[PDB]
């Protein structure tokens, strides 16, 4: 009988139960999007999008929410932090129940489709054997895509009907819904401005609709058809592995160095600006900004938003986890819960030092403080025997400034060692450890977690494409290679063209 | 067979031997010259034994902008008087 | 010329013996001159 | 530049040789 | 030791289910007509 | 028969070095990535790069030369000749690393080419193409690698480097900060080479003496013809041996040969998964319960505790001269050592 | 096989089955389209690269504000 | 505007183009004069 | 109903379920550490 | 329970050696 | 009887010409004093 | 809440284990021929 | 070896499928509630 | 996890009956 391994090759024949196959497909790829939607309802906490967001709560789903404009709950708040909003019907428990009831829906069809596979549609009206007109199908349904990308584009994303994309400054400190209008000009192909997404559809949507139109409308030639059988289905399964593998991995890449599609507020900070401190340049500027207008230190550091400061912390960098840490990044460091404040460390002689930043790479990191000049000026030793630098001779101390700790100085060995500890993460903050029992070690955000998941499936995806596309051009022997192969085929010279029986 | 000649036929001849005793010694010694001559160092841009460093100097000239690069290089190339 | 008129054994001995004077000569240079650590 | 032609003069030398060699039989041949 | 808690049902679906599969697999098999 | 067709003709010719469609991508990309690692090799420094000396040129031998990466200030970059970095300069280019991307890239292409030629030589002589599939997982590798690893990291600058000694910190590279070893993906790497090693040592052994006495000579070889219709060996004899060595045995060699793609293309692929995951740092690098008791109990230890500790060592002690853009430097006092050494 | 109303009706758009257009057809067309689709992808690459930098194209979070 | 590495992009773009048009001209050349002898 | 001519009956023989259980148990032998980490 | 575990996955895989071996499909030549 | 510039001649000497001008500079290499 | 902690894998086992062997014995009947 | 006499072959209907499912999953429904506690 | 389990049971119990109702081995008169 058939190999556990081949028990859907009985679909390749028959149209109506591949249709059910698929519908049924379909109903459980929906009904995972309503359970977890759910779930993550369930589980998420709205009361603080500062401190708290659904990036550091290890939501996966309600960011794809937001990112095309459902924002609200039917219970009254909203993500961006309001209250007494009315989302309407399309709330995230309204999408999850549409989900749902769509899977339903499909799962009734892929019975009938599945009992009722013998339709006079799904037969070649001159053999009677069953057919599928592939080319033209595929005019169709890239003519269908093609609108749908278009309306898509020039509705939903425009807000001309619908609610826009969810859009923000270079800081994420004040994302949002918006229309957005398409751009025209070069910098429509600049990942990160979002007109270029909205032009993107509107011209890729009407290119779709043109070439849908002449697929439709214009045979295959019969060299290409004969050269990429398109008689055969499983041709087009193989150069559609193909093309999801590309997406696949274009998506695992604007996730990892971020778009306009992948919002730092939707999806935590990206590696790379812990690695040019980004923020922490920002807030300096700032910081910078309030003292030449005649603010005090106090008053220049208390000016940054929580919101920023959180953003200069290596525990949202999503290169700081665990492929078996499991879950939110909260279950690690811990529910943020307030900003300490900025540290200021200074030796005996008064002169500011800076704590080195742990980088991404270092699961561990030293404790090394220098001059703005680099110089090495304080340490924790490992070796206390020969040890020159360290803050007990150093006379280290710390201040605060901004946060709950503003105002505040500390001098005592152990404490100003405990805050130089967490200086290496950059800005400090207080954790709820004790909600979740949080252990204390780093774990990734849902920009990690999508990139890590789409990155392998892209990669398997490619295997999956070269096996079909095998499986395709080689259909004559994967039973075997003809018993009566004549030596002379595969001995050298004979023919004059390799397998050319006509060139003797 | 695949129409061409034999390599045991080519090499045990001697018109092979007249040609390739004169064109792999020439090439040899024109490979030796590129290195002799210093014209690999230039090529390359490789530092000679006395061009890693100045004389008091002791930090890598490490590349550290990217669209400057090529700036910086000559600069640490000035560098060495 | 004629094929075979210089025996296949003389060339696959002269040879050999080239290659290893050739690779002798890298690790002399392995003793002597840079990458020598002297 | 003197030693690129230091150096090539060898390679060119060589080419020039074994064409000069090698021409009647390329001739035939082509 | 402070294990995941989710560990042991992890791995005993992770071993019954597909185990699980390969049996009945093998199972209605055998009661084909020899 | 038009012109597509007459090149046809030609490029599938049945020479000493066959060509086909895919040599036209194949030749090139491989000439170019092997003349590339062996010019750069020879000739090219790491100086501005890594402060590393590289090539035959400046001292190197065969164990230490190598085509080393971009610095890291040059990030992900193409690195092209005619790029915004190089901007034409042959000699600039080299020195800021761009035999690295070419190699890398001229070589993905190439082994495009070296897959697709094993699709079109199947074609042409009518076997089956699982000769291409299998080959699919050096693919894999390769650009899980080369390509996945670093695009996850800063920069090129964290790909391997084109050598051996510099494969060799590869590795300790990723022991000592990706805990590597200690990676079920990495492991399953380690069971289909291994085991794929082993299948070969076997196979090869037993159809090597279990041979049919096909001629009068001591020396066996001459006694195979390859038009014969006989197997050489016998399989019930084999199937026997190793029923009453091991208590299992192959009885049917198409499954037997199968089972030999399967074990190590399916290793390396196991291993490719393990880098891209690598790639985000996403690594198993710890056993959190391990950490909750050992962080309480000091006197509780296992090998798990022994190797973080090594790790450690490794970082401390090979980050300021392995990445020389971080600018490190570590006072004495703050490396990690124990007693003495 | 059975038919039915909407089946009737589609019936059309699947019963041109192995219908080709004679010999090489439209694929020199196909090939132009394919040589810019390549160039293009090449641009937006270059582009997200940084290898390929364009006044008034900032390719940063600094995009726009 | 045209800025240096838009220049440089045609560049390459040439570059790669006269390379392939160079071994396409060169392959489509010699299949034209060696043609396969079939009878 | 008329009956579907597409049907085939499925098969594992004896061998086939000792290699699929090995590789079930043994790669749970190998990840359950993983999963109570 | 992890070590029952870990010990129960063992146990499994060694009462698995013992059908393969004693009581696997006896090849038969054709 | 045989042809001389075939695709194997070229082949063969896009390898071996690189070779042996490349041994000659590592040999001149050996005698580089730092 | 603070549910027993081998309820999940009780409940699960419960469920799959004679599940299973149902569904075993159904398969391989169907499975005979006639 | 000689074949057993005894052997006998196994049936579940269809029917019996369902009733078994129906009660294994009620039972589950019933008591999970006090396997949580 | 209590929750998931209770209505995942339920869910399964109400499957059931689609199928005990909908792919029941039809009765047969003789
Ligand atoms: C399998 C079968 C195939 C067989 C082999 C085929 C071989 C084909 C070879 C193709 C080569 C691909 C080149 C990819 C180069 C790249 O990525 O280049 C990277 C650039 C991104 O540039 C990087 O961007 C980073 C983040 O910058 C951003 O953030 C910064 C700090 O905050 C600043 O704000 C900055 O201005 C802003 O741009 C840093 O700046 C880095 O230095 C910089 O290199 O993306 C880009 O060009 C494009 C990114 C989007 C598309 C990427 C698709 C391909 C990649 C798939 C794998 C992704 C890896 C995921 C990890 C797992
Ligand atoms: C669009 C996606 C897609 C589709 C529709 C198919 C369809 C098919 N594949 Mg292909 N394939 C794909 C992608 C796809 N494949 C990918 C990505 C790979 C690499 C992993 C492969 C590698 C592959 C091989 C090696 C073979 C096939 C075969 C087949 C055919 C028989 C399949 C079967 O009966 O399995 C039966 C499968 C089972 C009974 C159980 C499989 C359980 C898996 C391993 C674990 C659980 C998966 C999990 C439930 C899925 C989660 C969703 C996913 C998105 C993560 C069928 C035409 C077979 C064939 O060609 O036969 C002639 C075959 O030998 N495929
Ligand atoms: C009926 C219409 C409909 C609508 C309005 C929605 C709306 C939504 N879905 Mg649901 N969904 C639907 C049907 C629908 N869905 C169906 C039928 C399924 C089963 C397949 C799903 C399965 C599903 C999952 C698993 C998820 C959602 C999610 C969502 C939300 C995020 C949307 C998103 O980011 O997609 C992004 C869409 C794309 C990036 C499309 C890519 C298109 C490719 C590139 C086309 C390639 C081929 C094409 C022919 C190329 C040529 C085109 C031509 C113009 C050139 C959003 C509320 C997400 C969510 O938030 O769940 C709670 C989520 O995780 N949906
Ligand atoms: C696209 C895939 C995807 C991604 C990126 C996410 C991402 C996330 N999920 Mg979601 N989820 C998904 C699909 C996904 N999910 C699916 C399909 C389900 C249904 C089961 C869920 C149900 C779910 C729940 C219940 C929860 C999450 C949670 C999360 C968050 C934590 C992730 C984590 O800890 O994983 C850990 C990842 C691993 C441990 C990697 C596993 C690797 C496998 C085991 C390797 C398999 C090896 C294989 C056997 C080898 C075979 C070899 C053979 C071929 C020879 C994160 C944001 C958590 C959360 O925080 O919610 C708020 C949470 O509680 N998810
Ligand atoms: C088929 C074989 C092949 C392939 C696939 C490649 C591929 C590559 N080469 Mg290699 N190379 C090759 C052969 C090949 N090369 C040969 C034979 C040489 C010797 C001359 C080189 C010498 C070489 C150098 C010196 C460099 C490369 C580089 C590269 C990389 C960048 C190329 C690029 O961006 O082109 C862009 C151009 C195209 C893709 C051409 C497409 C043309 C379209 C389809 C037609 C339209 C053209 C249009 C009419 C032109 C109008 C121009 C006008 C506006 C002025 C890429 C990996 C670069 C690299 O690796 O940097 C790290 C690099 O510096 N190559
Ligand atoms: C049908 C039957 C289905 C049977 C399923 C049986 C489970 C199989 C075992 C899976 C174990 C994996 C999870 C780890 C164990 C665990 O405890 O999880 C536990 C975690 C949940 O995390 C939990 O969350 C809690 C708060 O919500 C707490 O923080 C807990 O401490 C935390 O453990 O499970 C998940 O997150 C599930 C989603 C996993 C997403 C994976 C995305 C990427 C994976 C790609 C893999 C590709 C590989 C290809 C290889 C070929
Ligand atoms: C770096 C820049 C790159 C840009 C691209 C520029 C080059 C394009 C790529 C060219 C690659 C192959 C070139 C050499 C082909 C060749 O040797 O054919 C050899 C042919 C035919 O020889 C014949 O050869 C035949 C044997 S065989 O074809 O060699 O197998 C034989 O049948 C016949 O008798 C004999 O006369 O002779 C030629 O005319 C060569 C033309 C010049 C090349
Ligand atoms: C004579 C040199 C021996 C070198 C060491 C042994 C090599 C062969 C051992 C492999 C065992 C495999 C398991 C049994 C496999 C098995 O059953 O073998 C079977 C095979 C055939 O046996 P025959 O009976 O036909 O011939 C052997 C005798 O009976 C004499 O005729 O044996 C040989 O071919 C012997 C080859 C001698 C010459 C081999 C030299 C190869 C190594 C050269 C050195 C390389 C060093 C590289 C370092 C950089
Ligand atoms: C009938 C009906 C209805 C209902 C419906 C429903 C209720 C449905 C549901 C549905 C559902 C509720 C569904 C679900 C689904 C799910 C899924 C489908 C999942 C899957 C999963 C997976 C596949 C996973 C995997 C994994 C793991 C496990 C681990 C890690 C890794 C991975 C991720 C791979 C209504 C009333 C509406 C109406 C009509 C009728
Ligand atoms: C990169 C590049 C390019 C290319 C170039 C080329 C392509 C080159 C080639 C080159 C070559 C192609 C070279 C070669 C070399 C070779 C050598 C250097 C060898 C050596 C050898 C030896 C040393 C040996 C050894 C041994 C062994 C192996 C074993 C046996 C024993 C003995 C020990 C003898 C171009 C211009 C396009 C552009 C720019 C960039
Ligand atoms: C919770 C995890 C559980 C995992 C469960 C996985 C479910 C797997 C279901 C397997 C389905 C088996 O499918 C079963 O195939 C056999 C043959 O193989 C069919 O059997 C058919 O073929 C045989 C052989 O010609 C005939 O003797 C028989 O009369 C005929 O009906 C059954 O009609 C069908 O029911
Ligand atoms: C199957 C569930 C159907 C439930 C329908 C409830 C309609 S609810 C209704 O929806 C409108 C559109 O968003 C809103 O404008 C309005 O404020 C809201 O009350
Ligand atoms: C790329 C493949 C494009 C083939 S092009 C093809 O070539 C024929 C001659 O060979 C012409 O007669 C025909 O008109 C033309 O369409
Ligand atoms: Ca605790
Ligand atoms: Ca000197
Ligand atoms: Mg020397």
């Amino acid at each position: 009988g058939l190999p556990w391994y081949r028990v859907h090759t009985v679909l390749i024949n028959d149209p109506g139960r591949l249709i059910a196959a698929h519908l049924m497909h379909t109903a459980l790829v929906a009904g995972w999007a309503g359970s977890m939607a759910l779930y993550e309802l369930a589980t998420f906490d709205p009361s603080d999008p500062v401190l708290n967001p659904m990036w550091r709560q290890g939501m996966f789903v309600l960011p794809f929410m937001a990112r095309l404009g459902v924002t609200g709950s039917w219970s009254g708040w909203s993500i961006t932090g309001e209250t007494g909003i009315d989302p309407g019907f399309w709330s995230f428990e309204g999408v999850a129940l549409a989900h749902i009831v769509l899977s339903g829906l499909l799962f009734l069809a892929a019975c009938w489709h599945w009992v009722y596979w013998d339709l006079e549609l799904f037969r070649d009206p001159r053999t009677g054997e069953p057919a599928l007109d592939l080319p033209k199908m595929f005019g169709i349904h890239l003519f269908l895509a093609g609108l749908l990308c278009f309306g898509f584009g020039a509705f939903h994303l425009t807000g001309l009907f619908g609610p826009g994309m969810w859009v923000s400054d270079p800081y994420g400190l004040t994302g949002s819904v918006q229309p957005v209008a398409p751009e025209w000009g070069p910098d429509g192909f600049n990942p990160y401005n979002p007109g270029g997404v909205v032009a993107h559809h509107i011209a890729a949507g009407i290119v779709g609709i043109i070439a849908g139109l002449f697929h439709i409308l214009v045979r295959p030639p019969q060299r290409l058809y004969k050269a990429l059988r398109m008689g055969n289905i499983e041709t087009v399964l193989s150069s559609s592995i193909a093309a999801v593998f590309f997406a696949a991995f274009v998506v695992a890449g604007t996730m990892w160095y971020g778009s306009a599609t992948t919002p730092i507020e939707l999806f935590g900070p990206t590696r790379y600006q812990w690695d040019s401190s980004y923020f922490q340049q920002e807030i300096n500027r700032r910081v910078q900004a309030s003292l030449a207008s005649g603010a005090t230190l106090e008053e220049a550091w208390s000016a940054i938003p929580e919101k920023l400061a959180f953003y200069d912390y290596i525990g949202n960098n999503p290169a700081k986890g665990g492929l078996f840490r499991t879950g939110p990044m909260n279950k690690g460091d811990g529910i943020a819960q307030a900003w300490k404040g900025h540290a200021v460390f200074r030796n005996k002689e008064g002169e500011e030092l800076f704590v080195r930043r742990m980088p991404a790479f270092f699961e561990s990191f030293p404790v090394i403080l220098t001059d703005k000049n680099g110089v090495v000026k304080a340490d924790i030793p490992f070796r206390r025997a020969e040890s020159k630098y360290s803050f007990e001779q150093q006379g280290v101390t710390v201040s605060f400034y901004g946060g709950e700790l503003n105002g505040q100085t500390f001098t005592d060995p152990p404490t100003v060692k405990s805050y130089a500890r967490k200086a290496i993460f950059g800005e400090i903050f207080e954790f709820d450890t004790e909600t979740l029992n949080s252990d204390g070690i780093f774990r990734t955000s849902p920009r990690g977690w999508f990139t890590f998941a789409h990155a392998v499936f892209a990669l398997l995806f490619f295997f999956g494409h070269i096996w079909h596309g095998a499986r395709t051009l080689f259909r004559d022997v994967f039973s075997g290679i003809d018993p009566e192969l004549s030596p002379e085929q595969v001995e050298w010279g004979f023919y004059q063209k390799v397998g050319d029986v006509t060139t003797r | 067979t695949t129409g061409e000649r034999p390599f045991s036929d080519i090499i045990t001849s001697v018109r092979y031997w007249v040609i390739h005793s004169i064109t792999i010694p020439a090439l040899f010694i024109a490979g030796w010259l590129f290195v002799s001559t210093g014209l690999a160092y230039d090529v390359f841009g490789t530092p000679r034994p006395d061009s890693y460093y100045a004389q008091e100097q002791r930090s890598i000239p490490l590349v550290t902008d990217r669209f400057e690069a090529k700036q910086q290089v000559e600069t640490f190339l000035e560098q060495l008087k | 010329s004629e094929g075979g008129r210089i025996p296949l054994w003389i060339v696959a001995t002269v040879a050999g013996m080239g290659v290893i004077v050739i690779v002798g000569l890298f690790f002399y240079g392995a003793y002597a001159g840079l990458g020598s650590s002297l | 530049d003197w030693r690129v032609l230091v150096v090539l003069l060898p390679v060119l030398l060589a080419a020039g040789w074994a064409v000069r060699n090698i021409l009647p039989y390329a001739v035939k041949q082509v | 030791m402070e294990v995941n808690q989710l560990g042991l049902i992890a791995t005993a679906l992770f071993v019954l289910v597909p185990s699980v599969f390969l049996i009945i697999l093998y199972v209605q098999t055998e009661s084909q007509q020899k | 028969r038009g012109w597509f067709d007459i090149l046809d003709d030609w490029l599938k010719r049945d020479r000493f070095v066959f060509v086909g469609w895919s040599g036209i991508l194949l030749f090139p990309c491989a000439y170019l990535a092997l003349g590339g690692w062996l010019t750069g090799t020879t000739f090219v420094t790491s100086w501005y790069t890594h402060g590393l000396a590289s090539s035959y040129l400046e001292g190197c031998n065969f164990l230490t030369v190598a085509v080393s990466t971009p610095a890291n200030s040059m990030g992900h970059s193409l690195l092209l000749l005619w790029g915004p970095e190089a901007q034409g300069d042959f000699t600039r280019w080299c020195q800021l690393g761009g035999l690295w991307t070419f190699i890398a890239l001229h070589g993905a292409f190439g082994l495009i080419g070296f897959m697709l030629r094993q699709f079109e030589i199947a074609r042409l002589v009518g076997v089956r193409p699982y000769n291409a599939i299998a080959f699919s997982a050096p693919i894999a590798v390769f650009v899980s690698v080369f390509l996945i690893y670093p695009l996850g990291q800063s920069s090129w600058f964290f790909a391997p480097s084109f050598g051996v000694a510099a494969i060799f910190r590869f590795l300790l590279f990723f022991q000592g900060f990706h805990n590597w070893t200690l990676n079920p993906f990495h492991m399953m790497g380690v069971a289909g080479v291994l085991g794929g090693a082993l299948l070969c040592a076997i196979h090869g052994a037993t159809v090597e003496n279990t041979l049919f006495q096909d001629g009068e000579g001591a020396s066996t070889f001459r006694a195979f013809n390859p038009t014969q219709a006989e197997e050489t060996y016998s399989m019930v004899t084999a199937n026997r041996f190793w029923s009453q060595i091991f208590g299992i045995a192959f009885s049917n060699k198409r499954w037997l040969h199968f089972f030999m793609l399967f074990v190590p293309v399916t290793g390396l692929w196991m291993s490719a998964i393990g880098v891209v995951g690598l790639a985000l740092n996403l690594r198993s690098y710890d056993f959190i319960s391990q950490e909750i008791r050992a962080a309480e109990d000091p006197e509780f230890e296992t090998f798990y505790t022994k190797n973080l500790l090594l790790n450690e060592g490794i970082r401390a002690w090979m980050a300021p001269q392995d990445q020389p853009h971080e600018n490190f430097v570590f006072p004495e006092e703050v490396l990690p050592r124990g007693n003495a050494l | 096989a059975r038919r039915t109303w909407l089946g009737d009706i589609l019936r059309p758009l699947n019963s041109e089955y192995g219908k080709v257009a004679p010999g090489w057809g439209t694929t020199p067309l196909m090939a132009v389209f394919m040589g810019l689709f390549l160039v293009f992808l090449l641009i937006i690459l270059e582009i997200y690269n940084s290898t390929l930098i364009l006044d008034g194209v900032n390719v940063s979070w600094k995009a726009l504000g | 505007t045209i800025t240096p590495s838009l220049k440089g992009f045609f560049i390459g773009l040439l570059s790669g183009a006269v390379v392939l048009g160079l071994t396409f001209a060169v392959l489509i050349a010699i299949s034209q004069i060696d043609k396969v002898q079939r009878s | 109903m008329e009956p579907n001519p597409n049907r085939q009956p499925v098969e594992l023989n004896r061998t086939s379920l000792y290699l699929g259980l090995l590789l079930i148990l043994v790669l749970a032998l190998l990840f359950s550490s993983y999963f109570f980490n | 329970m992890e070590t029952i575990t870990y010990v129960f996955i063992f146990a499994c895989i060694i009462a698995l050696f013992f059908f393969a071996i004693f009581f696997r499909e006896p090849p038969r030549i054709t | 009887s045989y042809p001389i510039f075939t695709v194997r001649w070229v082949a063969v000497h896009t390898l071996a010409v690189p070779t042996i001008f490349f041994l000659g500079a590592i040999a001149a290499m050996q005698f580089i004093q730092r």
